[PDB]
């Protein structure tokens, strides 16, 4: 849905200005007037499931960086893996083996 | 794997060498590395539309992929400078360009800097809250080698790793002289507080400042910065590296719409004279009476005019109000007016903020246990307002600092081996509720509260105002107090209350905010008449100080002076005038005698 | 909020209730920005002292 | 009688739908009984505000858009109630003419003494001064 | 453990009630994809039939003040504060913007012998 949001929104403005040219991604976010299910009412199986629920913030953490497209270079063999895609989420990270 | 050449960096250092060569057209970039050259400097500064102008394609390139393009014109700089004279470039191992100018996009804030500028220019406007002391980083270190008689080299560039050792093991020895050191400072910018939402969180941003750079910013400026935005090595943290900084006036300038401007324009040619006492009435219209408070409020936005003499005075225009009065009187709401109606305020308890406290303060990071001078809140105040409550229970270390900033207008700290002399200009409204309450009109202010005299003598005007039992003023004020509870909106049915949302005659307050800041842009100046006229009232005073709040003396002249120059502002006058003097002599006279 | 021995509150605590109280707001400051959190609750204190 | 989550449900129910305005004749009332506090005089504009909230709170309950004069009687009758149990607490607590008087006939001897520390504040203690008024008068002079 | 990283990130405060829009995940967290908050607020005829019936009634507040804490001893009065507590003043908004506090906050000074702490729950 979302390489459907950004080819529909880089030919609706095809002729953007100098500079403005280079297409950026896009965030489709989402919404629904569907009811909330209750967080008690949450188990294994949707896990990787849509879910709406409701709730009330207890607290948040610092607006910081988190990286989706990364490379790397062997150290000695300088071997480089490039444009790896980091799945998003609150992961870490995964090195090659060699 | 030794690279030969690179045809783009060869072009576009040949394009940027042309765009230099500033012959065949105007010699303005010519000119500048000339007056570089005379400055002796080693960062000349560059106008990005002019590169649009003369390459938009160039330009897009530079501001899209800004390290490799900024190396070709550091690369094309030092060139030029070579050209121009060899000797003055080996002076110095490298040059710097400047970003300036306009950026559509790339121009934000602290707020709206998105991960997604990464490696992008971006043209960073805030204002300066931390700042590290100056450091010298190495960044090439010369080795040499008495076994083998042979030097060795190394750059660290962005790339335990000091090395000491010849791979034979051999000892090396530093040629300190040949190493290549650079000053170094790092400071954070935040958004302005003014225009920030309170819901959302701050946004603070790492700035890294070398070379010229270092020093040109200090705790508590507002400035606009061009550079590099860029990640660190490692889920990862951010910085900005500085190209370029430059601290924009502080006073700025109220833009708005030509539409406030005309309102505004209208209204003041409406009832120039009145609208000081319009202001007052709607300035605190949910607070009967203290209409005299509500005037020197009105002057204390406006303020006066800084004076500076030859002899490097900087004679203040802020004024400063003291308010005592007994507990459960309107001084808390009369705060909470200033800091919706001020254009740039900043609200402060007698604690002070958490740590810095009210002026600047040193503070160790902690996380590296490296120093960092922190501005407080006061400083952030600097040519704006400051409203402190609980002002009986500033800590006596506030109550020596606070003496500085009264007097000059800036604070200085050299504590910790830090140095530092930071601007806290800020006319300030203070309020303290008398000890055990129950003020008595026998004893000092001071000792109803105690502030040794000093403050008060600072304090441009001290207002008391006492929770007499009138039943005719008690009745004006809570037949006015019932009044505001029975006042229901328009569109209403008497039923529910408003909803608890997660969000947070009469002038409105945005356009009084308007109107103060455009009238602070003006400058009145002083009057002969009106000169006259104030002089013979300070006198009158003096020859009212025979009879036995504090004696008439020259603070409160210079008092009155900065009242006139607020009025003069309140009316758009260009001068002061008679009405402007008249009417802060009344003030003053209500403040001094009952 | 039902508050056994509001006597008994941290300083920091103290500190906050007076806007809590006065505000029904929680103000948080970090350098220049001071973010906002609403609280328009009623409060039952209890104390021995 | 009601329910627990009943209760909660009506209040709820009535706090989301009613929030009560004062009737013109009810404010009057209380303005002209506010003014006799003061005289009578303690009563201050804060405790004038936290009486029309319980009286919006008063009205609340029957749902009324307004709050009467017997809506404020009810609530003056509270606070009275809260105002004589203020009274015996100001008493309890010393905190007010009498404690400015206390607190400077302290001043007063304590300046005549000098011008060890737990001696000399028990000793202000045992001359009918309570301690935290002791203690207030010397942060006072050490501010001072 | 909510997990936002674009737009969506950055546009609460802790606090607010909200409703997301998200995917169950287990590292036990969200990956959310949306977000609504409840800006402004958040019944069945039978109930408001109730309500409007005790709320009619001439003894509504003697009735609530002493419904509600039969349980605890020595309550003459209190559950009537404790009542207009709960039902709370109005949060009037004043005619220039500004706002003053709809609740009631109350004391409970003296004994911690008696069973408040039972009232308190
Ligand atoms: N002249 C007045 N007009 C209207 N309200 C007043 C007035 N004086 C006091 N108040 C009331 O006092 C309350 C605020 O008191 P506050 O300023 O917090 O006390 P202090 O500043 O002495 O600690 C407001 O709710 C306000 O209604
Ligand atoms: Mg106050």
């Amino acid at each position: 849905l979302e390489e459907a949001a950004k080819e529909v929104a880089d030919e609706v403005t095809r002729p953007r200005p100098s500079g403005e040219e280079v297409l950026q991604d896009i965030q489709v976010m989402l919404k629904s007037d569907a009811s909330p299910s209750s967080i008690r009412s949450l188990k294994s199986d949707m896990m990787s499931h849509l879910v709406k629920i409701p709730g009330i913030i207890i607290a948040a953490s610092a607006v910081r960086a988190k990286a989706t497209r990364i490379s790397i270079q062997c150290r000695s063999c300088r071997n480089t893996l490039t444009n790896i895609a980091m799945r998003p989420g609150l992961e870490g990270y995964a090195l090659p083996r060699k | 794997t030794v690279v030969l050449d690179d045809v783009e960096l060869r072009e576009a250092q040949r394009d940027y060498l042309d765009f230099l060569d500033d012959e065949e057209d105007q010699g303005i970039y010519q000119s500048k590395v000339r007056e570089l050259i005379s400055d002796n400097q080693y960062r000349l500064i560059v106008n990005v539309n002019d590169l649009r102008r003369k390459n938009e394609k160039r330009a897009n390139r530079l501001l899209n992929n800004a390290f490799e393009e900024l190396v070709a014109f550091q690369r094309a700089l030092k060139d030029f400078v070579a050209s121009i004279d060899a000797t003055y470039a080996k002076q110095y191992e490298e040059f710097y360009v400047g970003l300036e100018g306009s950026f559509g996009s790339k121009h934000v804030s602290p707020r709206t800097l998105t991960s997604c500028f990464l490696s992008c220019v971006v043209c960073v406007e805030g204002i300066v809250t931390k700042c590290s002391l100056v450091r010298p980083k190495v960044v090439r270190s010369v080795h040499y080698c008495p076994a083998t008689k042979k030097t060795i080299e190394r750059r660290y560039s962005d790339l335990s790793v000091y090395p000491t050792k010849d791979e034979e093991n051999n000892p090396l020895e530093t040629e300190y002289g040949l190493s290549v050191y650079k000053d170094h400072q790092t400071i954070t910018i935040q958004e302005m507080p003014e225009k920030a939402p309170a819901g959302q969180l701050p946004r603070s941003v790492d700035v890294i400042l070398d070379d010229d750079l270092v020093d040109k910013a200090k705790p508590g400026d507002r400035v606009q910065v061009v550079g590099t935005y860029r990640c660190l090595p490692g889920t990862f943290r951010t910085v900005l590296i500085a190209c370029n900084v430059k601290q924009m006036s502080k006073d700025a300038q109220p833009s708005f719409s030509a539409e406030d401007i005309a309102k505004i324009k209208k209204f003041s040619k409406t009832r120039s004279k009145d609208i000081f006492d319009q202001l007052a009435k709607s300035l605190a219209p949910s607070i009967h009476g203290h209409d005299y408070v509500k005037k020197a409020i009105l002057c204390l936005l406006l303020g006066g005019v800084e004076r500076d003499l030859e002899n490097g005075s900087h004679i203040r225009g802020d004024i400063n109000i003291l308010l005592i009065g007994d507990p459960s009187v309107a001084k808390s709401q009369l705060l909470r007016y200033v800091l919706c109606t001020a254009p740039r305020a900043i609200p402060t308890t007698g604690r002070g903020s958490s740590g810095v406290g009210l002026t600047a303060a040193v503070t160790t990071d902690q996380e590296t246990g490296e120093r960092r001078l922190e501005a407080g809140a006061m400083v952030l105040a600097d040519r704006g307002v400051v409203c402190i409550d609980e002002f009986d229970k500033m800590s006596d270390m506030d109550r020596t600092a606070i003496h500085e900033v009264m007097e000059q207008g800036r604070v200085t700290i050299a504590k910790a081996g830090i140095h530092a002399r930071l601007n806290a200009r800020c006319s300030v409204l203070a309020a303290a509720n008398p000890v055990y309450g129950r003020y008595d009109q026998y004893k000092t202010p001071m000792e109803n509260i105690g502030l040794q005299d000093s403050l008060l003598s600072r304090f441009d005007l001290l207002f008391i105002m006492l929770d007499q039992m009138d039943p005719e003023q008690d009745r004006e004020i809570s037949d006015h107090v019932l009044r505001m509870h029975r006042y229901r909106a328009p569109g209403e049915q008497d039923g529910d209350a408003m909803p608890l949302g997660s969000a947070v005659k009469m002038v409105s307050a945005a356009f009084m905010k308007k109107y103060i800041h455009v009238a602070k842009i003006i400058k009145p100046v002083l009057t002969q008449e009106s000169a006259t006229y104030i002089a013979e009232e300070y006198s009158r005073l003096r020859s009212q100080d025979s009879m036995s709040t504090s004696p008439v003396t020259a603070r409160t002249l210079e008092t009155l002076i900065r009242l006139a120059t607020a009025h003069a502002k309140a009316r758009m006058s260009k001068t002061v005038d008679l009405q402007d003097a008249e009417e802060a002599v009344e003030l003053v006279q209500y403040a001094y005698f009952k | 909020v039902c508050i056994d021995e509001f006597d008994k509150m941290r300083e920091d605590d103290r500190v906050a209730i007076h806007e809590a109280m006065e505000q029904q707001t929680i103000s948080i400051a970090k350098a220049g920005i001071t973010t906002t959190l609403n609280s328009r609750c009623s409060v039952l204190a209890a104390a021995n002292s | 009688e009601i329910d627990l989550a009943k209760l909660k449900k009506f209040i709820a129910y009535c706090r989301v739908k009613c929030g009560p305005r004062l009737s013109a004749e009810a404010a009057e009332k209380l303005k002209n009984r506010y003014i006799i506090m003061r005289s009578g005089a303690p009563i201050t504009v804060r405790q004038l505000e936290a009486i029309v909230r319980i009286a919006e709170a008063l009205s609340k309950m029957k749902l009324q858009p307004f709050a009467t004069e017997a809506d404020v009687e009810e609530a003056l009758r509270l606070f009275q109630v809260s105002t004589l149990d203020a009274a015996l607490s100001g008493t309890l607590s010393g905190v007010s003419q009498e404690d400015q008087e206390m607190l400077s006939r302290i001043e007063k001897q304590l300046k005549r003494r000098f011008a060890s520390e737990h001696s000399i504040i028990k000793d202000f203690t045992k001359q009918k001064y309570p301690e935290h008024a002791i203690h207030k008068v010397l942060q006072l002079m050490l501010r001072r | 453990q909510l997990y936002c990283d674009r737009y969506l990130c950055d546009k609460v405060v802790p606090g607010n009630r909200v409703t997301i829009m998200g995917i169950y995940s287990i590292k036990s967290y969200i990956r959310v994809l949306g977000i609504q908050v409840d800006t402004d607020g958040s019944v069945s005829p039978q109930e408001e039939e109730e309500f409007r019936r005790l709320a009619a009634l001439p003894n509504v507040y003697e009735v609530i003040s002493k419904s509600i804490a039969p349980s605890i001893f020595g309550g003459t009065d209190m559950k009537k504060a404790i009542a207009c507590l709960l039902f709370g003043g109005s949060r009037k908004r004043l005619p220039d913007g500004l706002t003053r506090r709809g609740d009631i906050n109350l004391l409970m000074l003296g004994d911690p012998g008696t069973a408040k702490s039972q009232l308190l729950k």
